[PDB]
């Protein structure tokens, strides 16, 4: 959290950082078709206290090795540009996760960000997860531990988290992948 | 009425505060709608400016105006600029003058200069000198603005 | 000053008893703690309970505080009546 | 107070007085002195020194007030004047959320300790 | 008298180090450095490090130990500090937004030795921001409070704080707050063991003085 | 014409002349006046410049450029003598 | 001991003729006066540049001869006496120059006030808006107001007796060295400033 | 395995200053003192300490320096004698290539597009395309000489500017170092290879608050290159101390005393570093071969200098082993986005590759990365200067001020003093000169004063103790930009000292810069203070609002009733701060320039 | 009297009958209007305290980003430095030196 513009004005940084003060750092954006994992937010999730152990980012990221292979085959884990990988499963085998999160038909995660009263083009957004199976309340409590200040409702079909954007949907997807779903 | 104190305010800055006068940074800017009014103000500014010693530059649209405007700013030092807001906005965007150490702005016939008849050229200039006051990394200048209106 | 009574520096319908009689009696009587020595000799023995953090126990080893003995979420049942009221919802008591 | 202007009403609101007949207790700081000087015609003030307060309330003389303020809980009703009722509501909601999180964290820590004991016991039974 | 302070553990290198500056009534005493147990107490170590470095702006209060005073100093027993929300010792706020519970009372995080720092709590499963430095072997605290790490150097600073602003009741007689606070890289203690040989060489040779005056960093 | 502006738009008081050029002009005026006005005295006192202008014999004093040059030199030496009381020199 | 930037706006000035006002002084007084008013004084002829000879002695205006024939030697007792006389004249000028403002409540549009004023209130407002400290004993109301004080609404005037007149010798230039007339305007104001 | 530094990572700047107060630590908000840093750098004793031990316990009056970019002005003179002064500024000399493009838009709305008499009006979309003007480069005169006026820009920043504005290699431009730090108004000379005047005028920066102006003087051939690349023999200094304690007479007497008895010549802190890790520390780490700790200390210094690099370095240190490569890649991307220097971004990419690829994560690859850095020679030169400072301090502590037999004096070449020169010759302490170890070449050619036990034996002993044995083992080349001198005096006396003490409790006094006095149409004069022109009487309009807010804290802390303007002329490498350190207690309000590596 | 059906609030205290205005501590209409105006002016001055920082082509409003990009995409094909396209629309000149500039 450094104000590059304020630092340049005060003289603490070189004046060539105006592009950094104006435009954010270019990074491949996380999308429903391009799982661009963010190591910083994944490290933040690893540092946050949670009951369930998450896999390492080395295993979450698809392998990047030499591509001298003449013909490709159907390995479960192969080189992919969009970063698609099958669910790895739990981190510690001697545990029981109270909930189960199914993927969609295209392998995308359940996180979908909607808007409240979208006819008026309202900027207020909310997130809906309608693929969680098992104990929905344990998932809701984990979402409470993730987003402390947000309003989280639960029903038989969907879990709603209010006032969270794609910036929160990506964190939810990161936590789901780290858990192994 | 608005030239006696403004000229006096420039004497106090030149004698008491001893503010230095630079090349492309004037002190007071006069705004007049017509050419003949510029020559009318310049004649009064010549009599007043002859006693106090302050130089006034007035320029109207002439043949090859870009070359002449560059010479008047390179040859002699000026602190009282008598031009239209359109020409002044053209010099600032061309980096020929600067709003630094600009302490006074006097708008004549502001009822017509500020309106849409002159395409708000007096307004767009006052918004650049107001942001100059908001600038803090330079020395504090309180650019007082005087509007002379008949209506 | 310490030794002198607190009601010596007062700046001030006379001859009668006011509502602050029981208070001006104590204000006129001399002070009890007459020296910082006695003041600190009472302070160092003064102790808090609800203070957040550990407390010294090197005095007696056999004694256990009620918090350590019955946890934090548990309180003794109190006689609830018009005369005395106990604090309710110790979970809500925090922040 | 509502009969007077909005400025005197603002000063009385700062002094924590809303209706006629309400009594409050405030320090003798210059801010409070200025407020009372501004509203001196709508309120009557009485002065009590620290020793007079220690006599009025049954507190011994070897106990100051900083320790009492540090001992009293901060969860008192309407602890802080937030700048908006929305902020007040979300503060109460965060308090309830912290209570629920306390309970679920107790349960999850119990589960973690039980899981670690199971793991250690299984490893010991293997070895 | 003065008693020499020894490091209670083997000074691991993978663990983060945190530095803090303490002043008492305007007189800054020095810099204290503490190695936090990251391999055994990861979550609490991260919480302490974040509160010390100031990565997070604010949840309910400035998450930064600068200007925070020591609200409870017991001479010979405890030098407690924290409570960034009120600076009084009544609130407990962590970086996570909620009081996190204890995770492991292991051997390296259960024994409260002399120069061992720990995390103070109001409830047994609510670790806030308040920490406390131990001043003696506390055998009755083992199993209650979680240990974050141990002090490396600057122990004289906290000892002087305890002896100058400490009362047996817990209330500090004089205010003692933190001046600066941040994260430092790991430094070794074996370089200070050569001070004996340096003083011996200084007492040996009288002609060369700058050699014994200036000491190399590495 | 390369650097330094002597003439002023007001023309009542010309701009102060460079110090090194004032010293060189003082030496040149000494050479002109055949030593009757030393360069040291010319750089010390302002009235020495008026005395030099009077003793210029009119061979060059008739030149308005030279008159303006002498006036600028006199103003510069006046400022120098005025500020010497405030500035302190250590050899 | 003033800051240099503040002192740049002032200049040391020696006063030749006694002038009343926030930027005035007594005859033979050295003061830091602002540029505009000091230039006005020096152009009118009431001020002189503080040279050392002038600090030693000065010529001053004589009211009887209407000429600057009064030579004065600046001494300590002279400075003290002239400062005291300037204070007396400034108090008189302040109380005799402008109006005093009172704002109180009065239910309805009546002509009398709800709560009549007193010498304490008069002295309070005097110290407030005139910066003059006097005791209420010097304030003597009119013959009709000796009973209940100032009660009408609108305009009134009271007498203020100044004791120190014949000691300093002011009876010539002043209208009446014995007393002065304070004109007080009483009005209805809003609640916050009426207060009664 | 991450890079391990040693020392506290103290961030000097706030996350959002939003005021003139830029320093984050409260101890440095009121003016940072560099006494401990200079002591650890090697300069401890002073002339008053050597003359009278009873004066060491006494405290010198405090004085604030480096308050604004105008209180410190340095003007370099060449070996010939010409002082670098500004004469005329030059524009960019652009040239139009494409005519402006206009589009016809409807002129009235009531008439439809169907009317054949419809009127239109042209409006410009782009006024045109412009390119720089690049004059012809003569073959017989490829070497270009110029003067450079910089306001608070480091030499590394100026070289980066030249590189990214002219595609110039770092070896084609030659720029000497100036004492006193980059902060302030520095005027110097410069020599370029194969650069025309018209294209060099583009590297200037006029419209910035801190100006950077180039001005080409004349052309020269390649034979005059060795004459032009000589070391400067003088630097005219103008220093304005803000809050000094004492009276005018006391300050004048102190300055007279110090200017008459000289000052100890020291390599100031700007040469090595400011902060925890220093250039000689990184150099000895590289010599030992712990490239891990070397890169750690380098990134530590960079993170102490900058803010975003500080945040990214904290993330790198606190990262998870499986997350280190991703955070390193993020750091490299953020650096490239921020337009960090090319060596910095290459080092960050190399570190990312080291942490990502297992076969590439080797000490050999780290050695390659460190060898790819262009400032290791600078680190070694700083180590040499540290050794020289330590040896000079030891000499002054052992033998005092009086000259003894067995020392080196510059007779002109250099000569060993004897008893005859002690008695009859009487060489002065100013003439006493000690050598500096620059590689085996200097260790073999220079004449070392025996003065046992202050011989080459003690030199090598101190070097081995501090790990600087490479200075005497390996050869040290000389950069073409900075000549590598081998002899340096001990006590130095300025030839012309001018002092002016002005009473100013609020400290609003300022000095006009060279660019300001030029814009005033007055020609720049060097050698003295133009009190009627340079220094300004204290008023509210001499200082900016940000500057007065920044100085409010320092004033409230120090209560300085006087401010002193000082003008002097020092020899080749004498800096004004080393002078003022022996006579005042210097407090540096601005200390970011001394970090270097940017 | 813009709203002609006044709200009826629940009467918890008898003085709520005597009171007329709902929020007495709140400033009146015109006073709070000029207060908000002064606050917005102060915030704008705080924002414009530093100089007007110039932004690259990507960090531009949508009505100028694409135009500024297409005005230079022709020269972007040939990688050579020193190529400027003086476009009409864009950030106006501040008229004074700027640290960002």
């Amino acid at each position: 959290p450094t104000d590059v513009a304020a630092n340049i004005s005060a003289g603490a940084m070189p004046p060539e950082a105006n592009v950094a003060a104006a435009l954010p750092v270019p990074r491949i954006q996380y999308s429903k078709w391009n799982r661009a994992l963010r190591s910083d937010v994944y490290d933040e999730l690893l540092k946050l206290p949670l009951r369930y152990k998450l896999h390492d980012f080395a295993k979450l990221c698809p392998p990047q090795r030499c591509q001298e292979e003449p013909e490709a085959v159907g390995v479960v884990g192969r080189d992919s540009a969009v970063g698609y990988l099958p669910p790895l499963g739990p981190a510690d085998p001697l545990d029981t996760i109270p909930f189960f999160v199914h993927r969609s038909s295209n392998g995308v995660l359940p996180g979908k960000v909607f808007s409240m009263h979208p006819r008026n083009l309202m900027p207020a957004f909310y997130l809906r997860i309608q693929q969680v199976e098992g104990d929905m309340f344990r998932f809701e409590e984990e979402l409470l531990k993730i987003f402390p200040t947000k309003k989280i409702f639960v029903r038989s079909h969907s879990i709603y988290v209010y006032n969270v954007a794609l910036d929160g949907r990506m964190v939810l997807h990161h936590w789901l992948l780290g858990l192994g779903f | 009425a608005y030239l006696l104190p403004l000229y006096q305010n420039m004497i106090k800055d030149r004698d008491v505060y001893k503010i230095p006068l630079r090349e492309r940074r004037p002190r007071m800017i006069l705004l007049a709608p017509t050419r003949e009014l510029i020559a009318q103000l310049h004649h009064v500014c010549s009599v007043l400016g002859e006693a106090t010693g302050l130089h006034a530059i007035s320029f109207t649209s002439r043949k090859r105006a870009n070359h002449r405007l560059s010479r008047l700013l390179k040859q002699q030092l000026v602190d009282v600029m008598i031009m239209d807001p359109k020409i002044v906005l053209r010099l600032i965007r061309a980096r020929r003058v600067f709003l630094d150490d600009l302490r006074y702005v006097a708008v004549d016939e502001a009822d017509g200069m500020l309106s849409s008849q002159h395409d708000h050229d007096a307004v767009h200039l006052l918004m650049k000198v107001q942001k100059r006051v908001m600038f803090k990394h330079l020395w504090p200048v309180q650019t007082q603005t005087v509007f002379a209106t008949a209506f | 000053s310490y030794a002198l009574p607190p009601a010596v520096g007062r700046q001030e319908i006379r001859g009668g008893m006011h509502s602050s009689h029981s208070l001006d009696l104590i204000m006129r009587q001399p002070r009890r703690v007459k020296t910082p020595e006695q003041l600190r000799a009472l302070r160092d023995r003064l102790r808090f309970i609800g203070v957040t953090g550990p407390m010294p126990q090197a005095t007696s080893v056999s004694t256990k505080s009620y918090t350590d003995t019955y946890g934090s979420r548990l309180r003794p049942r109190y006689p609830e009546s018009w005369d005395t009221v106990p604090p309710h919802q110790p979970s809500r008591e925090l922040l | 107070p509502f009969k007077h202007s909005w400025e005197v009403n603002r000063m009385l609101r700062e002094l924590r007085l809303e209706f006629k007949g309400q009594t409050t207790i405030v320090p003798d700081i210059p801010q409070v002195r200025k407020r009372i000087w501004r509203v001196r015609h709508i309120v009557k003030v009485d002065v009590l020194d620290l020793d007079e307060a220690k006599a009025l309330i049954g507190v011994p003389e070897h106990i100051s007030f900083t320790d009492l303020a540090s001992q009293l809980p901060p969860s008192f009703g309407r602890v802080k004047a937030v700048p908006s009722p929305v902020i007040r509501s979300k503060m109460n909601f965060m308090k309830l959320r912290r209570m629920r999180l306390r309970d679920v964290l107790h349960r999850d820590a119990l589960e973690l300790r039980l899981l670690e004991l199971k793991r250690s016991a299984m490893k010991n039974x293997e070895q | 008298r003065i008693l020499q302070y020894f490091v209670p553990y083997e000074r691991d290198e993978v663990n983060p180090v945190v530095f803090m500056d303490v002043t008492v009534e305007g007189d800054a005493l020095g810099r204290v450095s503490v190695e936090l147990f990251h391999d055994i107490v990861p979550k609490t170590t991260e919480n302490f490090r974040s509160l010390c470095t100031g990565e997070r702006g604010y949840s309910q209060c400035p998450l930064f130990y600068k200007g925070i005073p020591f609200h409870r100093v017991i001479p010979g027993f405890i030098v407690q500090g924290g409570d960034i929300l009120l600076k009084d010792g009544r609130g407990n706020v962590s970086v996570f937004g909620f009081p996190f519970p204890d995770e492991s009372f292991e051997g390296k995080a259960g024994k409260h030795l002399r120069g061992t720092v720990a995390m103070a709590h109001s409830a047994p499963n609510q670790n806030g921001s308040q920490f406390f430095f131990n001043l003696a072997r506390n055998d009755h605290l083992d199993g209650k409070f979680v240990v974050c790490g141990q002090v490396i150097d600057g122990w004289e600073v906290v000892d002087r704080v305890a002896v100058l602003s400490g009362s047996s009741c817990g209330t500090p007689v004089s205010r003692a707050w933190i001046t600066e606070c941040g994260q430092s890289s790991g430094d070794k203690l074996e370089d200070t063991e050569r001070a004996l040989s340096g003083e011996r060489a200084l007492h040996t040779m009288p002609g060369k003085e700058v050699l014994d005056i200036l000491s190399p960093r590495y | 014409k390369d650097g330094g502006v002597l003439r002023s738009s007001n023309s009542a008081g010309v701009g102060p002349l460079d110090f090194v050029s004032v010293t060189l002009l003082a030496q040149l005026l000494e050479v002109v006046s055949h030593g009757c006005c030393s360069a040291d005295d010319l750089v010390a006192s302002p009235v020495a410049w008026d005395k030099v202008r009077q003793t210029i014999q009119g061979a060059i004093g008739e030149d308005e450029n030279t008159i303006q040059l002498l006036r600028a030199g006199r103003l510069c030496v006046a400022d120098r003598q005025a500020t010497g009381s405030l500035v302190t020199t250590y050899p | 001991e003033m800051a240099p930037e503040l002192q740049l706006e002032y200049m040391p000035v020696l006063f030749t003729r006694t002038i009343l006002g926030p930027q005035g002084g007594f005859a033979g007084e050295e003061r830091l006066v602002k540029l505009e008013v000091a230039r006005k004084y020096m152009e009118a002829g009431h001020a002189v540049t503080p040279t050392e000879e002038l600090r030693r002695g000065l010529w001053c205006y004589n009211p009887d001869t209407d000429k600057y024939d009064c030579f004065i030697e600046r001494n300590e007792e002279f400075l003290d006496f002239a400062a005291r006389k300037r204070q007396w004249l400034d108090v008189y000028w302040r109380v005799n120059t402008g109006y005093l403002l009172f704002g109180r409540q009065s239910w309805g549009q009546g002509f009398l006030i709800n709560c009549p004023l007193r010498k304490r209130d008069v002295a309070q407002k005097l110290w407030e808006q005139y910066k003059v400290r006097i005791d209420p004993r010097l304030i003597e109301f009119r013959e009709k107001d000796r009973r209940t004080g100032i009660q009408e609404l609108g305009h009134n005037w009271c007498w203020l007796y100044l004791p120190g007149a014949e000691e300093l010798g002011i009876n010539r230039e002043v209208y009446d060295n014995k007393r002065v007339k304070v004109r007080i305007h009483v009005r209805k104001m809003n609640s916050m400033f009426a207060l009664y | 395995m991450k890079v391990s530094s040693r020392g506290p990572i103290v961030r000097w700047a706030l996350s959002r200053p939003t005021s003139g107060l830029v320093s984050s630590p409260s101890e440095w908000r009121c003016g940072r003192d560099l006494s401990d840093e200079e002591k650890h750098s090697g300069l401890l004793l002073r002339i008053r300490d050597i003359c009278q031990p009873l004066a060491k316990n006494d405290q010198l009056p405090v004085a604030v320096v480096k308050a604004q970019p105008s209180d410190l002005q340095v003007n370099e003179v060449d070996a010939v004698g010409d002082v670098a002064a500004l004469s005329k500024v030059v524009k960019g000399k652009w040239r139009k290539i494409s005519r402006q493009k206009t589009l016809l838009i409807e002129d009235d709305a009531r008439t439809p597009f169907s009317d054949p008499s419809k009127s239109f009006s042209p409006r410009v979309q782009s006024y045109g395309e412009y390119v720089r003007l690049t004059g012809k480069l003569p073959r017989d005169l490829p070497v270009l000489r110029f003067v450079l006026y910089r306001d608070s820009y480091s030499l590394n920043s100026v070289e980066n500017r030249l590189g990214y504005v002219l595609s110039l290699q770092p070896d084609c431009v030659f720029l000497r170092d100036q004492p006193g730090g980059s902060f302030g108004c520095i005027t110097q000379h410069g020599v370029c290879l194969g650069v025309t005047k018209e294209i060099l005028s583009h590297a200037s920066r006029h419209y910035n608050l801190h100006p950077l102006i180039f001005e080409p003087r004349e052309y020269f051939s390649t034979d005059k290159l060795h004459s032009l690349l000589q070391g400067a023999r003088g630097h005219h200094h103008r220093v304005l101390l803000r809050c000094v304690e004492g009276s005018q007479d006391t300050i004048r007497a102190l300055l007279k005393k110090t200017a008459e008895r000289g000052f100890i010549n020291y390599f100031w802190l700007d040469r090595f570093s400011v902060g925890t890790n220093r250039f000689f520390d990184m150099a000895v780490l590289a010599a030992r071969g712990d490239y891990l700790k070397s890169i750690g200390a380098l990134l530590h210094c960079v993170a102490e200098s900058n803010g975003v690099h500080y945040d990214h370095f904290l993330k790198y240190l606190n990262a998870d082993p499986s997350t280190v490569p991703g955070i390193a890649q993020t750091w490299a991307t953020t650096a490239k986005h921020m337009r960090s220097p090319n060596w910095i971004v290459q080092l960050l990419r190399g570190l990312h590759k080291y942490h990502a690829d297992a076969e590439c994560g080797k000490s050999s690859y780290l050695a390659e990365l460190w060898s790819a850095l262009p400032m290791r020679e600078a680190l070694r030169r700083s180590a040499a200067e540290f050794v020289w400072n330590a040896m000079a301090s030891q000499r002054l502590l052992s033998k005092g001020l009086n000259v003894v037999e067995g020392d080196v004096v510059r007779m002109g070449n250099y000569h060993l003093v004897t008893k005859d020169d002690e008695e009859k010759g009487t060489f002065k302490i100013t003439d006493v000169v000690l050598p500096v170890p620059y590689g085996s070449v200097a260790a073999n050619n220079c004449l070392f004063p025996h003065l046992s036990p202050l011989d080459k034996k003690l030199y090598v002993e101190f070097a081995t103790k501090h790990g600087m044995s490479f200075l005497f083992d390996e050869q040290m080349p000389s950069p073409l930009s900075n000549p590598l001198q081998f002899y340096r005096h001990l006590i130095t006396k300025p030839v012309n000292m001018q002092v002016s003490v002005i009473r100013d409790p609020n400290s609003l006094t300022s000095i006009k810069s060279d660019l300001a006095v030029m814009q005033e149409r007055k020609l720049v004069q060097i050698g003295d203070i133009d009190y009627s022109t340079r220094v300004r009487e204290p008023c509210v309009y001499n200082v900016s609002e940000r500057f007065t807010e920044k100085m409010e804290e320092i004033l409230k802390t120090h209560r300085g009733p006087n401010s002193v303007v000082l003008s002097c002329y020092l020899p080749e490498d004498s800096s004004p701060f080393v002078m003022l350190r022996e006579v005042f207690d210097l407090r540096h309000a601005s200390f970011h320039d001394l970090y270097g590596l940017l | 009297a813009f709203r002609r059906l006044v709200k009826r609030h629940k009467i918890t205290n008898n003085q709520m009958l005597l009171m007329r205005r709902r929020e007495p501590y709140k400033p009146t209409m015109k006073d709070r209007q000029e207060i908000a105006d002064r606050a917005k002016l102060e915030e704008f001055e705080r924002k414009n305290a530093d100089g007007l920082m110039f932004v690259p082509e990507k960090a531009l409003p949508p009505w100028q980003k694409s135009l500024a990009h297409n005005a230079k995409a022709l020269g972007s094909r040939i990688n050579f430095r020193g190529f400027r396209v003086r476009v009409a629309d864009g950030q106006d000149e501040p008229g004074f030196p700027t640290p960002f500039r």
